[PDB]
């Protein structure tokens, strides 16, 4: 076939990186939804013959009750699908607005193609809800499951501060991890938090390391 | 334990040697990159799904390897043909009444010619070569092409007009042979594939060492071949570690640099131990991005003025 | 001893053999072009797989008919000094002398040396020292193992100053 | 139905051109009307792909070599197959087929690279697994006053060492 | 090579290599602790299963037990026919207390 | 695809086109001299070229001693001299084609089994 397929295969996998995303995120997805299958997806989401709407794809996601126990404040995250190629200034107005509107606090965005600076330079705008930005390009593949990428985890507040007291670090010792990186990307963490690692050594096996978001 | 492992990865790459870089300059630039190539190559592996099927392997090799006309394209002339509905040159009689079955055009024929063999190696049917410069311009080209069954295979095109047209032809062929992709990721050369094995365990439990093939490369580029399908997206790998950083965050950055550097002073004289080379490895990637030990690198760090 | 020297003679001629069959193939256009590789690179592998193949079993041949009480044969299975390698080297063949995995290339145009006939590929012509050390060398091969160590020399040369570098 | 009638139209031309000149002019013109009917059975004037099949179906008629097709369409040939034939790489003719066969084995052969194998012997052992299938080289690394350096490569497990 | 069995037949132990081994095979509760000892070997097989994917044993590691055993027994005259006075309550307790008093980390916390 | 001088002042032709009747008038342009060409052809590329394997045949070339000798017969006139040499146009994926030369014939034939 011609590229309809591909777009149909590529958006299909793009929605699995994007539900995992959310998933390891702390956001409760039953296991069965995130490896729907594609003929599913397309009678999910088939308009008139092969089109896909992305319009109405996009859903509300809601914090588990484990990462509330732990995480005292997470709002529900939101998601979003633009259909134009490129970025409507007034299309992302009218969603961030809606952000508002709806008060939510983390705002998925997807686009097609490139964004125009001005639909994209009061994305840092309403503090303190945040709006972050995503290719499907870059999220056609889930960047974790990749076997030299080791496990990640989230550090609370409260114990990055034991961590600190036990090793007696001061707060810049620490390895560090860029804000651009990839797999801070996929977490969605900012600035002063702490990523515990899990990598599979080869002289003990298991060994733990930390790295801050500066 | 610094000096230590500085001392025990030093010496025995003073005893150390000198297709593919290896050896001393191949060291010398992994460990003070320097994001140039001189091998960029990366390995692919199949989806398992795939196991053996080399028609399979091929498929995705054609589907991967990027191509232009001067893959395909084996000559090229120009022609004054004044007549714009029918042919001076006798054989493309046929070709005319199967597009004829809108006028205003110059009367200066180009005429390419290619090769069977380099169009089905890679599964490109010249229809859709055909149809893909034709919604390439839709504006300026007839384009009429043969029948995939001739003897001979042919593209005929003349520029469409609302003198001196010979130049304007010859900078359009130009352009035509150089810049209008087939197929493939760019960035990616001549791929061949070869026939490995792995230690893979036993369904009854112990370990079989059970062949597959593997595509290998001598370009690179990573943001577009993990999206091709029937590919493991998992295991692919590549021996320029600087993508791998910034496609894979720098834990996997430190993971395939530590592969790379095991690899290159074990090629000859092992062993050293690993935790000095782990230790290199930590102190070369401790700042959330790959740096260098140059003039300038861990040199340009907040660190007393002077050491 | 005598029979195993004429039984080293006769190995190393075959492998001459060998390699004269397939340079008519090769001159005759037909061969199957290995994948992968070009023609001429295809029939050098060929040759130089076959030339080594004939030192290794020559020197495997004069080891184990070497005695027990030869003391070159006792350092060597006794640890310290000496080689397989060094031990067939010095008795049974030399071998295919090397510059940069290609071997001796042209310099002179059409040959490898002006003692010969333009356009050659038999061993001897493009370097193969077929001689043993005890037997000494033709000229050419003496010429031949002389490139060979001259680049062995420089390579020293040019890598302890890089590495004494990279060490600091 | 304009593209309905062309399509009846060449079909027409071309089977009347036949050498065969059928005198059942209805029953071939049948032929063709089924023939069309049948092809627009995988559109019918909705996609291009229907224009690309009767570029591919008018051309091999038309194309001479071969001739002997008109008379096997003429005679047989069950055009509602060759809607879904999509098979023109097998038809018009045999010979240009076994050229596509022997085209494509030498392709396949030319995509699969290097295999370079490692002449071996067999009297050490492995370092690792233990068994004699060594494989070695010879070149001499450090400064003159040594020897060469003796490469080692396994070959039962693939393991390298070194001997001095 | 591990799995034993003090109840069942296949695996049952020859009871000549222990003088009280006779008169334990049908304990309920050294059987517990057998099988609880063999599903942690079994989980950690999977485990190195898991990090080193291809299966190779041979690796570096710290002090050497081979030959602590082997002086072992050339110290202290294991013999053909004596039956070992070791009770399996006694080994099994023994290498978990071995397992603790490993020391690299001291501390008091949870992290360290 | 070769060249036509202008013979009225040694310059090529050039093509251009007759703007009514439509014919290829290879016109000077130094002078006004014009000339009617014969074929449309034009413009030729060659974007792979295979040839020239058996350069610099000179009339004399048993005078060198280096090219070797050999005993195959002319398949004109039978005599056992002749000498042979590898192709000329060193291209790195030539063959090992050999290309025989007789003195008495004084005609080149080769050796390919195909
Ligand atoms: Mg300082
Ligand atoms: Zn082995
Ligand atoms: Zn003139
Ligand atoms: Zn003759």
């Amino acid at each position: 076939d011609q590229e309809n397929e591909r777009n149909i295969s590529r958006l299909w996998r793009a929605f699995r990186t994007v539900k995992e995303m959310v998933k390891d995120r702390g956001y409760f997805i039953t296991q069965e939804e995130v490896e729907l299958p594609l003929e599913d997806f397309k009678a999910k989401y088939c308009d008139s013959m092969g089109r896909p709407q992305r319009k109405m794809m996009s859903f509300q996601a809601n914090p588990t009750e484990e990462s509330i126990s732990k995480f005292p404040d997470m709002g529900s995250l939101w998601v979003e699908f633009c259909d134009e190629p490129s970025v409507g200034v007034k299309t992302m107005k009218t969603f961030v607005i809606h952000i508002q509107e709806k008060n939510f606090q983390t705002g998925i965005f997807v686009y097609q193609n490139n964004i125009t600076p001005s639909a994209m330079k009061l994305v840092p705008s309403i503090p303190p809800a945040t709006i972050e930005t995503f290719n499907e390009a870059a999220l056609v593949v889930n960047i974790t499951h990749h076997e030299l990428v080791p496990k990640h985890i989230r550090l609370s507040s409260d114990e990055k501060r034991e961590l600190l007291k036990r090793y007696r670090l001061k707060e810049s010792q620490l390895p560090r991890i860029q804000r651009a990186d990839p797999v801070a990307l996929y977490l969605g963490l900012k600035r002063g938090e702490v990523v515990k690692i899990i990598r599979k050594s080869e002289t003990s096996g298991r060994y733990a390391s930390y790295r801050i978001c500066m | 334990v610094g000096v230590l492992a500085a001392q025990s990865i030093g010496e025995p790459a003073t005893q150390m040697t000198l297709k593919v870089t290896s050896g001393v300059p191949r060291l010398k630039e992994i460990l003070n990159v320097a994001k140039n190539m001189k091998t960029p190559s990366l390995t692919v592996y199949l989806e398992p799904g795939h196991a053996a099927d080399q028609e399979q392997a091929k498929l995705i090799r054609s589907a991967i390897e990027h191509t232009t006309l001067k893959s395909v394209t084996i000559a090229s002339e120009i022609y004054y043909d004044p007549d714009p509905r029918s042919t001076v040159i006798p054989e493309d009689e046929e070709i005319i009444q199967l597009h004829f079955s809108f006028d205003q055009q110059s009367p200066w024929l180009l005429r390419l010619e290619l090769d069977r063999a380099a169009m089905n190696d890679k599964d490109l049917t010249m229809g859709q070569v055909g149809e893909r410069i034709k919604q390439t311009f839709k504006n300026d080209l007839f384009v009429i092409w043969s029948e995939d069954n001739d003897e001979k295979l042919i593209i005929r095109c003349r520029v469409v007009r609302p003198a001196e047209e010979d130049h304007m032809l010859k900078k359009i062929e130009n352009t035509m042979l150089e810049n209008i992709t087939l197929r493939g990721v760019e960035n990616i050369e001549r791929v061949v594939m070869m026939k490995y094995d792995r230690k893979v365990p036993s369904p009854t439990g112990e370990y079989v060492k059970e062949p597959e093939w593997v595509l290998e490369t001598d370009g690179v580029n990573l943001s577009e071949v993990m999206t091709v399908p029937g590919i493991d997206p998992t295991r692919i790998y590549t021996n320029s570690f600087i993508d791998i950083m910034e496609v894979l965050g720098i834990e996997a950055g430190r993971a395939a640099l530590y592969k790379e550097v095991y690899n290159v002073i074990a090629s000859d004289g092992s062993y050293v131990n690993y935790r000095h080379m782990a230790l290199l490895v930590d102190v070369m990637t401790t700042q959330g991005g790959l740096t260098s030990v140059t003039r300038h690198g861990f040199n340009r760090s907040n660190t007393g003025a002077l050491m | 001893d005598g029979p195993t020297m004429r039984e080293i003679t006769e190995t190393i001629a075959e492998a001459k053999k060998k390699v004269l069959d397939v340079t008519k193939e090769a001159q005759a256009n037909l061969l199957t072009a290995k994948h992968g590789m070009t023609l001429r690179e295809s029939f050098e592998d060929n040759v130089v797989r076959f030339l080594n193949e004939a030192r290794d079993k020559a020197g495997r041949l004069a080891e184990v008919n070497l005695k027990d009480l030869n003391n070159v044969k006792q350092m060597v299975m006794a640890g310290s000094k000496g080689s397989f390698i060094n031990i067939a080297q010095m008795s049974a063949c030399v071998g295919q002398q090397s510059v940069e995995g290609k071997r001796i290339a042209f310099g002179f145009v059409d040959r490898t040396l002006p003692h010969f006939s333009k356009d050659d590929y038999s061993p001897e012509s493009k370097g193969f020292v077929e001689n043993s050390y005890l037997r000494g060398l033709t000229p050419q091969e003496f010429f031949f193992h002389a490139m060979g160590g001259r680049e062995g020399l420089i390579d020293t040369a040019v890598k302890t100053a890089e590495t004494g570098y990279i060490q600091r | 139905h304009k593209l309905r009638d062309q399509v009846l139209k060449a079909l027409y031309d071309v089977l009347a051109k036949e050498s065969e000149h059928p005198p059942q002019s209805i029953l071939h013109t049948a032929k063709a009307i089924e023939s069309e009917m049948n092809k627009v059975n995988n559109c019918d004037t909705n996609e291009a792909a229907y224009k690309a099949r009767y570029r591919i179906i008018y051309s091999n008629v038309i194309s001479k070599n071969n001739p002997d097709l008109k008379h096997k369409i003429a005679n047989g040939d069950i055009t509602p197959e060759f809607l879904a034939t999509c098979d023109a790489k097998d038809l018009a003719p045999a010979p240009l087929k076994q050229k596509i066969e022997e085209i494509a084995k030498q392709n396949l052969y030319n995509a699969q690279g290097a295999t370079i194998e490692r002449s071996v012997t067999d009297r050490f052992t492995c370092g690792k697994c233990k068994e004699k299938k060594v494989s070695y080289y010879q070149l001499q690394t450090r400064s003159a006053d040594e020897p060469l350096t003796t490469f080692c490569t396994c070959e039962a497990c693939g393991n390298r060492w070194k001997f001095s | 090579r591990y799995r034993v069995d003090l109840l069942n037949t296949d695996h049952t132990l020859d009871p000549s290599l222990l003088e009280s081994g006779s008169e334990i095979l049908g304990d309920l509760k050294l059987q517990v602790l057998l099988d609880e000892e063999y599903k942690q070997l079994v989980k950690d097989r999977k485990f190195l299963r898991e990090v080193f994917v291809d299966g190779e044993a041979n690796w570096p590691l710290p002090v050497n037990i081979r030959r602590i055993i082997q002086n072992a027994q050339q110290t202290f005259h294991i013999d053909h026919t004596k039956p070992s006075d070791l009770t399996i309550k006694d080994i099994v307790l023994g290498v978990k207390d071995l397992q603790e008093n490993l020391l690299v980390l001291r501390g008091k916390n949870e992290i360290i | 695809t070769t060249f036509r001088f202008c013979r009225d002042c040694n310059n090529m032709l050039y093509p251009r086109e007759d703007k009514e009747n439509n014919r290829l008038l290879f016109e000077c342009r130094t002078c006004s001299y014009v000339e009617e060409a014969g074929s449309p052809l034009v413009y030729r590329h060659e974007l792979i070229t295979n040839i020239g394997e058996t350069a610099g045949v000179v009339q004399d070339i048993g005078s060198d001693p280096t090219l070797p000798r050999s005993d195959r017969e002319c398949p004109k006139c039978h005599s056992r001299e002749n000498v042979f040499f590898q192709s000329q146009q060193r291209r790195k994926d030539t063959s090992m084609v050999l290309f025989f030369v007789c003195l008495s014939c004084s005609h080149i034939f080769t050796s390919d089994q195909k």
